């Protein structure tokens, strides 16, 4: 039974509502209470921010806020949360041995491939299709144009022969008779094979190496390095990631983008990433990996960097520190943290076959269109028979 | 392993539902469509002609005598040639795709848990007088008792034993084994589970109890890890050439096609026998 | 001592220095096929003659 | 099957099969039995599969033919470990 603010949105009355908390950290705290017996009263921090050294409107004063504002002011006695350990946090409070090693990384919305209706005719240009069709028609007519005036093949026969030889089918069984027509037919067959071979080759080229945006190469990505309007990438405001971005000098231009766009909590950021409002979210590897396991349409691609661990902090001096560190190390030694990782992190539904039905449904649509136009064609044939 | 697992042939290129649907229902509908065009000559002959021109050229069969039927078979043959070209391109892409395999995954595998119930006993061990041996003894005494037979002396001895084949698995510190695998030539050695870590512990700098240097050392280490020096130090030292990066296919790759053809002429023979009994 | 390469790849480096890292998948234009088209036209002309 | 048909010699069948394997188009080996024709059809489909696999494997072999592994200057991994 954990008491917390009802509304995360600022500007609303944060009544203390007694919800119920569970999961990894809660089970770890229960295990710790089982090891050394001590009654615990769990409550949520009033402000969702993790807590960073912030200069309040009152000058000449550095203040800790968030859960660390709770802890350092005496309003808390121990903290159990995925809290990243850094120098600033180690200065004021002492941390136990980490219970989960992780690092910062990038989560992006996975770009599902889109299959257009013109996939089958994609490799050839429309102008190329028109040119080859016009060439087909003109050569097909001039076959019987040359053959008719040969004392030594008609419209339909030459037409069907042309379609068959260009189509690798053989619909037109009538054959050219004059020597010039024979050479013409052989050369047209060769040209048809060249066309179909080049078209197969272009399908092979287009199908392979099909990735519009390769990846983000961690933080060293030049596209990530240079801020831009379209590439909107952010992280949770006022957290460990913000401190790491601010303190390390070379990355400060990246920090210039940070204050432009931020989100109050990780849930809002991941929702924005899902809704394509954000192009990249900077956050801990464990949280983002679990979200990718659950939110199956989002992928963590950035290279792991800023290796650290989640630690449980207390005051500057506390009798628990040695004993809680020993107990958590013992839990790591035996098969306990593995059980938690299996039952709270490892399980997943999909994390991610070629040429599916949706990929080239255009070919089946074309066949169906031919089927439904066959009745129109036979009606036209009947009408021609009437005349 | 000598031979990595081969991804399935002709299953990824086309979905099985697609297989059955465009080998059954499209053909049936097209046959019904072409037979009425020919009538206005035989259902079977039209079916055989369309099926023959589905894949590629064959012995010529009597062509339809209707112009609309010729249009239909031509627009089908367009789909036929695109089917051939796509079936070439997708196998080309699938050849381009890579492949990988892992012999075993995790430490709780039955091969480790019960090495006895196997015709060859599983060979795994570690160097004694280390943290790994103590952890194994504290967690699984039977594993320690079994591995005492297949004990090792040093890291290089374990690596050469794995290379020759005297030992099958070597349990040791994750960082040291990762470094050895990265620096190893040919990359014949690999971690199970693609970087699976069980103890998930770290290296610490030991200090005397109550030493005044503890706080300063911790602050210095946190400052170094927050300023990123760990990153370039790791790249300088812990980088391995093996990590972070199928010319021909054998008979077994296309064995499924051969077995399907085997069932094919088996069905043809039984159909021949069935026709002879039916005529009888 | 090698500080110069690091400093130039931190300051003087650019984004257009990949120069061989685009898939550039594309179609076939009219002029690319114009060669075999002209061969076919010459074949037609020699058939006429 | 043609010999034992209820209603083409061995050499003709051999040439039929060979023209199935390679698309010469000679034909002239049409079988008379129902099972014979359907088997020729399915065997022609399998021959198409075989030749397509041949083309795809040849393409895969000849797209990547780089055993040289040109040294990428001082950053090449081979320089680090002599
Ligand atoms: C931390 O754990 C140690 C180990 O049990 C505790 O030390 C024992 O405490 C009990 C009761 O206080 C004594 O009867 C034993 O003699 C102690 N043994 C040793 C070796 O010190 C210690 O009290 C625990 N401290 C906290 C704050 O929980
Ligand atoms: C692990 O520790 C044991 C205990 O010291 C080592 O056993 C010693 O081995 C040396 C050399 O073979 C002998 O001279 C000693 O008499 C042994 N001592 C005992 C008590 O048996 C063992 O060699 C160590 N193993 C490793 C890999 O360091
Ligand atoms: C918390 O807020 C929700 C909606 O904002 C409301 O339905 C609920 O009653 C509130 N909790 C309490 C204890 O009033
Ligand atoms: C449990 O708490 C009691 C006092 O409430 C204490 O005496 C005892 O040492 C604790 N631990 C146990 C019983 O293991
Ligand atoms: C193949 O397996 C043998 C053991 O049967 C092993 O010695 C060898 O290293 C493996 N790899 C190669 C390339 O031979």
């Amino acid at each position: 039974i954990c008491t917390g603010p009802n509304d995360t949105s600022p500007g609303s009355p944060r009544h203390t509502v007694p919800q119920c908390c569970y999961g990894f950290c809660i089970d770890l705290l229960i295990k710790l209470a089982r090891t050394m017996n001590f009654t615990y009263e769990v409550h949520l921090v009033a402000d969702g921010k993790f807590g960073t050294q912030e200069r309040v409107n009152n000058s000449n004063k550095k203040e800790w806020n968030g859960m660390m504002g709770e802890l350092l002011s005496g309003q808390a006695d121990m903290i159990v949360a995925p809290l990243t350990i850094n120098n600033e946090r180690a200065q004021y409070i002492e941390f136990s041995k980490p219970f989960k090693y992780q690092g910062l990384t990038i989560l992006v919305k996975k770009e599902i491939p889109r299959s257009t209706l013109d996939s089958f005719m994609q490799p050839f240009q429309s102008t190329l299709w028109l040119l080859v069709g016009l060439s087909v028609h003109v050569v097909a007519v001039m076959l019987y144009l040359l053959d008719r005036f040969s004392p030594f093949l008609t419209l339909s026969s030459a037409m069907w022969f042309s379609w068959g030889v260009l189509l690798n089918s053989g619909i037109g069984e009538g054959a050219p008779r004059s020597f010039s027509a024979r050479i013409l037919g052989m050369v047209w067959a060769g040209f048809a094979m060249i066309i179909v071979a080049s078209y197969t080759a272009n399908l092979a080229a287009f199908l392979v190496l099909d990735r519009p945006e390769e990846r983000i190469t961690g933080i060293n990505d030049p596209r990530l390095r240079n801020p831009s309007d379209k590439f909107i990438y952010a992280t949770v405001k006022q957290s460990s990631v913000d401190i790491y971005f601010r303190r390390q000098v070379e990355l400060s231009t990246m920090y210039r983008h940070m204050e432009k766009h931020n989100y109050e909590s990780a849930a809002e950021a991941i929702q924005a990433v899902r809704d394509n409002k954000l192009h990249a979210f900077i956050w801990d590897s464990a949280v983002l990996e679990f979200e990718a396991s659950q939110k199956c349409d989002l992928v963590t691609t950035g290279e792991l960097f800023f290796r650290s661990g989640f630690g449980i902090g207390m005051r500057k001096d506390s009798p628990w520190k040695q004993n809680v560190s020993l107990s958590i190390l013992k839990s790591h030694e035996n098969g306990f943290m593995e059980d938690l990782d299996k039952t709270w992190v490892r399980y997943q539904e999909c994390d991610s076959a070629t040429l599916t039905f949706e990929n080239m449904a255009g070919v089946f649509m074309l066949v169906a269109g031919g089927i439904v136009a066959g009745i129109f064609l036979i009606f036209i044939e009947i009408a021609y028979k009437r005349h | 392993s000598n031979g990595t697992v081969s991804p399935s042939a002709f299953l990824e290129p086309f979905s099985a539902s697609v297989w059955v649907m465009m080998f059954v229902m499209l053909l049936i509908v097209s046959a019904i469509a072409v037979f009425v065009f020919e009538y206005f000559f035989t259902i079977g002959k039209a079916i055989w002609l369309l099926w023959g021109l589905v894949f590629n050229n064959s012995v010529p069969v009597q062509n339809p005598k209707g112009t609309t039927s010729k249009i239909m078979v031509s627009v089908w043959a367009f789909f036929a040639v695109i089917f051939l070209a796509s079936y070439t391109a997708n196998l080309a892409a699938f050849m381009i795709q890579e492949e990988f395999v892992d012999q075993v995954t995790g430490l709780s595998d039955k091969k480790f848990q019960r090495p006895h119930d196997y015709s060859p006993p599983f060979r795994f061990g570690t160097v004694p007088n280390g943290s790994t041996e103590r952890n194994i003894r504290n967690n699984y005494p039977y594993m320690h008792q079994y591995m005492t037979r297949f004990n090792q002396r040093g890291v290089e001895d374990a690596l050469v034993s794995l290379k020759t084949g005297k030992l099958d698995a070597f349990i040791y510190d994750a960082a040291v084994l990762n470094y050895k695998a990265g620096r190893d030539e040919g990359c014949k050695l690999v971690t199970i589970g693609s970087g699976y870590i069980f103890a998930t512990t770290g290296y610490g700098i030991a200090l005397q109890k109550g030493s005044p240097w503890k706080r300063q050392i911790d602050l210095a280490l946190l400052q170094f890890v927050g300023d990123g020096e760990m990153e370039e130090l790791e790249t300088l030292w812990l980088t391995g050439i093996c990590h972070n990066e199928s010319s021909q296919l054998d008979i077994d790759n296309v064995a499924g096609v051969f077995y399907m053809l085997a069932a094919a002429m088996a069905l043809s023979l039984i159909t021949f026998i069935w026709e002879h009994l039916f005529y009888w | 001592d090698g500080e110069m390469e690091e400093l130039e790849t931190l300051w003087l480096t650019g984004i257009c220095h990949n120069e061989k890292n685009e898939v550039m998948s594309s179609q076939l234009d009219i002029d690319n096929v114009a060669g075999v088209f002209y061969m076919l036209a010459a074949a037609m002309a020699l058939s006429l003659i």
